[PDB]
């Protein structure tokens, strides 16, 4: 699946 | 569950250790298949723990795909401070589920036998693709999804393994994948970049945060866009445009070596503009010849602590092929188009040529890793600008 990723 | 290889080498894969994949930390040089295609296969589906039982979703049921809507709003992929959650609409769903060639047995769902509640679920679509030097009928594997009540109970494991079976009755034994936890073994490790494109909102729902040396009247005029796209000839991708964007793409992509193959019909369907799905626009010159084209895909996320403001609203960069507008110009009006369209944040992947524009356009780095996979396929792997393969 997809990754949610937000910033660092 | 590992996010890093540092972590993954100190880790054990009680399941993993059995399947047709390379170990973690083995150096690959060779190219092809872990075990043969197999000439009979297992009949009967896999044992469910009691009380479970497959299924088959039909998308095409609209009370069906509410259902496995419903599965993925409340129970799929978070951020990893369990503050935002993917929130794949209906249309959506149909779009990633049903592409050309696709089945609805490979729509594995896991129910409740006694309330017929839908569980679990994990999906294949049929996708050639091409690696290295060698092109192969494969599957992408997306949605694994185990209800949140029903999680650490070794479901995932019979999932994967009953929808390895339904593809292998179907002679195809071969799959292409991502996650965001480090498996044995990834082909490819790619990270997203993020660009801000409503600030305000972004640092208020704790997506972003204020550099702290910087005010917000300060960010706001930094991330501030052009309100019209500055390429000439830019608009959006029409029936008449399917010939060549195939053609485009696919001269495209040969410089890379994880790569789809598409068909001219899978062009249509992947990339023929959909309304909060997939936005497409092409670059049609002076001469009325088609020579570029940008595309990103609609995937907005709850906001777990406020389940009831309206959803964090994220475009992602899907492909972007350029042969006469350069690509710093490309993905600038893509930045202005998704910004006119509401969206407030575009994300990309540092996987083809992005890294040649991310910082540029003042993206910032994001918190996870994206691995890519191959099942029963031993290659080397990859550096991210050689991957060419975006999924949903
Ligand atoms: C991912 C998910 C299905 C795993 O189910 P789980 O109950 O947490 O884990 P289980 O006890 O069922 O089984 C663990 C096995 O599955 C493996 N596994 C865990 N997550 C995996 C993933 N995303 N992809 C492939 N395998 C995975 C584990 O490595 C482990 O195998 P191992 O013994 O070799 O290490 C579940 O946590 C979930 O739905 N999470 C939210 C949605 C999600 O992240 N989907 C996948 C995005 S890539
Ligand atoms: C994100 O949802 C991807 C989850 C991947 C789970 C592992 C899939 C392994 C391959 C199964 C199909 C094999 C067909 C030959
Ligand atoms: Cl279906
Ligand atoms: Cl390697
Ligand atoms: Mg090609």
């Amino acid at each position: 699946g997809n990754l949610l990723s937000k910033f660092r | 569950p590992a996010k890093t290889m540092e972590e993954a080498s100190k880790r054990s894969y009680q399941f993993w250790d059995t399947q047709p994949v390379p170990k973690l930390g083995e150096v690959v040089n060779t190219h092809g298949p872990v075990e043969p295609d197999k000439d009979n296969i297992r009949q009967e589906p896999y044992t469910l723990p009691q009380g479970f039982t497959w299924d088959a979703l039909d998308l095409g049921d609209r009370g069906v795909l509410k259902e496995l809507y419903t599965l993925l709003n409340e129970n799929y992929v978070e951020d990893d401070d369990n503050m935002f959650r993917f929130d794949y609409s209906p249309e959506f769903l149909l779009w990633a589920l049903r592409p050309p060639g696709w089945l609805p047995q490979w729509h594995c769902g896991v129910r409740v036998v006694s309330s017929r509640k839908l569980v679990g679920f994990i999906s294949a679509i049929p996708a050639n693709i091409h690696i290295y030097d060698t092109e192969k009928k494969m599957v992408e594997i997306n949605f694994l999804c185990v209800h949140k009540k029903l999680r650490s109970k070794r479901v995932a494991p019979v999932l994967i393994r009953e929808i390895t079976r339904r593809v292998h009755l179907e002679g195809i034994f071969q799959a292409v994948y991502t996650a965001g936890v480090v498996l044995p073994k990834p082909v490819g490790t790619c990270r997203y970049w993020h660009r801000s494109l409503n600030p305000r909102k972004l640092i208020e729902v704790k997506f972003s945060h204020l550099s702290r040396n910087m005010t917000m009247q300060r960010t706001m005029k930094l991330y501030r866009l052009p309100e019209t796209p500055k390429t000439a000839g830019l608009r959006p991708m029409e029936t008449k445009d399917i010939p060549v964007v195939h053609q485009l793409l696919t001269r495209y992509l040969k410089q890379f070596h994880l790569t789809p193959v598409m068909s001219q019909e899978e062009v249509e369907h992947w990339f023929y503009p959909q309304e909060n799905i997939i936005d497409t626009f092409v670059v049609e010159n002076a001469n009325g010849e088609v020579t570029d084209f940008l595309s990103f895909y609609t995937l907005p996320s709850t906001i777990m602590n406020h389940p009831t403001h309206k959803s964090l609203k994220a475009a992602y960069s899907f492909y972007n092929v350029h042969t006469q507008t350069p690509l710093l110009d490309l993905m600038s009006d893509a930045l202005v188009l998704a910004k006119m369209k509401g969206f407030d944040v575009f994300n990309a992947l540092d996987l083809m040529e992005n890294k040649t524009f991310l910082e540029k356009l003042k993206f910032g780095i994001g918190d996870g890793n994206l691995q890519y996979y191959l099942y029963n396929w031993k290659c080397p792997s990859m550096g991210a600008e050689k991957v060419g393969l975006v999924l949903q």
